[PDB]
DNA sequence: ACGCGCATGGATC
DNA sequence: GATCCATGCGCGT
């Protein structure tokens, strides 16, 4: 039974995105939940525990109030809850009052994890779109003809989403190229070849949980990756 | 096979000016499974069966024969091999909710399970009830109009209406009482399509049924509604 | 008056409720013996010798089996001439020239489109 | 195969090798529940048993009292709950409150062995 | 198997003109199962056992006879295989629901349960 | 399998058990509910009896009276609960209340069978 | 006194 | 974990 924080997840990180992007508004209202931009995973926690202390009034509604002055929680006010000087006025608990304590305190636990620190440090912030694509395939200042990951003394938790991410990564780089060039008429000119070295940690035999998220990543860079 | 019913697509592969036609009734009433390795000309031969089809025209006329081949295709490949076809993306194509049966109306929208059944209830009465709102035919069809029924509804309406009664306010007499433009009323089978608008004002006493109970229910559906 | 035509790169990774319904079968190149031996047992014993040629079948090399043919044969299926557009990509012609510019602010702005 | 029994003993474990610790500070921000440094199980299980009695108020905060006064469960007051006296004030039940029993009775089961 | 208890619905497929017929009193109360792929024949195979059970009748009398059979057609088949027969679709047939169990009218009207 | 009927088995035998240890106090924290001391199982069934009866006050409390006096649920004074003789005042029902009067009767059963 | 509102709790899947 | 439901306590007429 976890959809209500299955639900509030995704709409923290949706609206996180929207409000970070600085571009043509009508690519803002497209970006969805599994769209590549960028979003302030405090601020989801911020979302989050907010929704947890919320409290609606008479009329089913959570009323909120900031720095600025009370309003309403809607679509169009629910940014506002990124902050923590928030304070919920209302009679009675809200619709998810009290039933993310856990969840935000796992989820918190992921964020200050050092494992992570690649994946959910302050260097996220930085970082574009266009430099981590360049940085796998050596596109950058530096150009190489050989991307080394080198991942040899690092746990299995970190290596799998290292694998399954950059797999997936190249992947999507691979078939969004593809068709950029089925526009003009034209076929993909980036052919790259992914080095699995003891592919026996990642892609074995056996149908564990922690071996399930690295294997279709190679899965699919096998099933269906040379097209792209 | 007889001289009609004959359907060639290949020869022989060690005598080429050996023909192998299949019988063709029979070669599609019983469904058809193509198997083999990547490269191994698996796609090319769909192809090559499916124009095989297209052009199996009996003498007499020169247009489009009765061939109906709908392809899941997932890599954009097959549209080069029919120019003369409809192709159809996820941008274009439109699927309407209101083609669903009960089972997919559930699984789209309801992700709950098991201690629902009071969300159920009122997730089926008001699709049911806009369904019969919506008819413009006879009255001998409206009410047979059920669940899985495929009319059209709106799905705004449909949260309007649990919005509504998300609000409910029974009287004494444990009935529940709105006011609209109109006037009074009270929520029966009669009166129930007045809550598919917004601008109903619930009039009571005490909390009712559904007071404060599909607060979660409404930002679960409003989220797969607007997701994109 | 609605079938289904599999298209599928492994027999032993789809379901057998919709497989064991398909009479009609056509086996290309399988590498894999797992494979084979699932075309060994669609089989009779009398016709089961023939699979041994499957992962030496070529290109367009298919063996087709079922009531619609009248026996279990490797046949070359005919050449599409307006084929589909799925072109293998030359690795070595295309790691032969030089480094290309790649265009990336085109294909991240897609990508974040979808 | 419990997550908030996983999560509840990771976050007394981090805890407990940071109070413990006497070193340069930017060392001891990288200890984290896999890093080899000293913790003491007695006050990992105390933690954990505290928090079988979470009791939050209505702004869901979790309020304790220990000798030196009331306090809120946050991160800088969490390492009072590494001592035994602490006494939970608050009106309803708290987050981990009857979710880590079974947990704790295994704990010192096998600290208490000989 | 005896004169008596001979039912007879299929000849050898090696030689036709030797039949192979069942015991038949044993065919019935022991449960049928009839199975293979689709298109097969199952249908008029079920179809003519029926078909032989009906004119299945001991010499002295003139009409139908003492054979209950109910199909469960979901296909809409056996229509036409029994011309002389009774069906009920939902639209005609009537179940009162005052003819359930208890645990049928437990379950048909609550959707919750514990 | 029933969660709360586990609790206070345990909660009764090793408050027991910590009664009866006649060693020095240092080794009583590390007794537990594995450890292989004395225990009266007439009093633990005293102890379950008599938390059926438990009653809350007004101030979430649970109340006892005894000869030598009146006293609250507090673990120095959970240690006469093991009496049958005392009886309980309070104001509505407990937090156990109704709920182990089956869990008494199978410990009934199993020390007063032959 | 009773009614409504809110909060805590636990029963399940 | 969420939904659902019940019991209870507090503040209002
Ligand atoms: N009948 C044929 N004769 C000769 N070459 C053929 C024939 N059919 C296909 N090919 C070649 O085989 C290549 C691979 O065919 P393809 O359309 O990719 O099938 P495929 O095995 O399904 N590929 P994939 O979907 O990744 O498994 C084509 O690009 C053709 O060059
Ligand atoms: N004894 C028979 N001799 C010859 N043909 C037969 C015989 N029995 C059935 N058929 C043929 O079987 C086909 C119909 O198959 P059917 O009786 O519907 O089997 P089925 O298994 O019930 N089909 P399905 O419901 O999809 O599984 C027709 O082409 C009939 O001619
Ligand atoms: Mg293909
Ligand atoms: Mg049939």
């Amino acid at each position: 039974n976890d959809h209500n924080q299955r639900n509030v997840f995704r709409q923290a990180i949706t609206l996180n995105k929207k409000i970070h992007f600085q571009g043509d508004p009508a690519t803002k209202e497209i970006i969805s939940f599994h769209s590549p931009y960028y979003f302030d995973i405090n601020e989801v926690i911020n979302y989050i525990n907010n929704r947890n202390n919320e409290r609606k009034n008479k009329d089913n509604e959570h009323i909120w109030s900031d720095e600025e002055g009370n309003f309403k929680f809607d679509n169009e006010n629910a940014h506002r809850l990124f902050k923590e000087n928030v304070t919920p006025d209302g009679s009675s608990a809200g619709a998810l009052n009290g039933k993310l304590l856990n969840f935000v305190d796992r989820l918190q636990s992921k964020i200050f994890d050092k494992r992570l620190d690649f994946i959910l440090g302050e260097g996220s912030k930085s970082v574009t779109f266009k430099e981590t694509l360049e940085t796998l395939i050596s596109y950058g200042k530096d150009k190489s003809n050989i991307t080394i990951l080198d991942v040899s003394g690092v746990p299995f938790e970190v290596l799998s989403i290292c694998v399954s991410l950059i797999s997936r990564l190249i992947f999507e780089f691979g078939y969004h190229s593809k068709k950029i060039k089925r526009k003009s008429n034209e076929n993909q000119d980036i052919p790259i070849l992914i080095v699995y070295e003891e592919a026996h940690k990642y892609a074995p035999k056996s149908d564990l949980s922690k071996y399930r998220t690295s294997k279709e990543a190679i899965e699919r860079i096998a099933k269906e990756g040379r097209k792209y | 096979i007889d001289i009609n019913d004959r359907f060639t697509f290949s020869s022989l592969s060690l005598n080429t000016k050996v023909s192998v036609p299949v019988n063709g009734n029979r070669f599609f009433n019983k469904h058809i499974a193509i198997v083999g390795s990547t490269g191994s000309g698996k796609s090319h031969t769909v192809a090559k069966i499916l124009q095989k089809a297209v052009d199996e025209k009996q003498e007499g006329y020169k247009g489009l024969n009765n061939s109906h081949i709908i392809i899941f295709d997932i890599h954009s490949e097959y549209e080069n091999a029919f120019p003369n076809s409809n192709v159809l993306n996820v941008d274009t194509l439109t699927l309407p909710y209101w083609l669903l049966n009960g089972d997919e109306l559930e699984e789209l929208f309801l992700d709950t399970e098991a201690n629902d059944h009071n969300q159920r209830n009122v997730f089926r009465q008001a699709i049911t009830l806009n369904k019969k709102i919506h008819f413009q035919g006879d009255p001998a069809t409206k009410e047979i109009i059920s669940f899985h029924s495929p009319y059209y509804f709106d799905i705004n309406e449909v949260i309007n209406y649990i919005n509504n009664r998300n609000n409910e306010r029974k009287n004494k007499d444990n009935e529940h009482i709105w006011s609209d433009e109109e006037g009074n009323f009270k929520f029966d089978n009669e009166n129930a399509h007045r809550l598919f608008k917004e601008n109903v004002t619930p009039d009571g006493s005490s909390a009712g049924a559904l007071n404060g109970k599909l607060l979660n229910f409404v930002d679960r559906l409003q989220s797969k509604i607007f997701d994109k | 008056g609605v079938t289904l035509l599999l298209a599928s790169q492994r027999p032993s990774e789809i379901s057998e409720t919709i497989f064991s319904q398909c009479n009609t079968f056509i086996s290309m190149r399988l590498t894999n013996p797992d494979d084979q031996n699932y075309v060994k047992r669609l089989l009779p014993d009398t016709v089961g010798d023939i699979t041994n040629l499957l992962p030496s079948l070529k290109e367009g090399e298919a063996l087709i089996m079922g009531d619609s043919i009248s026996i279990p044969s490797i046949v070359k299926i005919e050449k599409c001439t307006i084929p589909p557009s799925s072109i293998d990509i030359k690795y070595l012609d295309e790691w032969r020239k030089e480094w290309v510019d790649s265009e990336f602010d085109k294909i991240i702005e897609q990508w974040s489109k979808s």
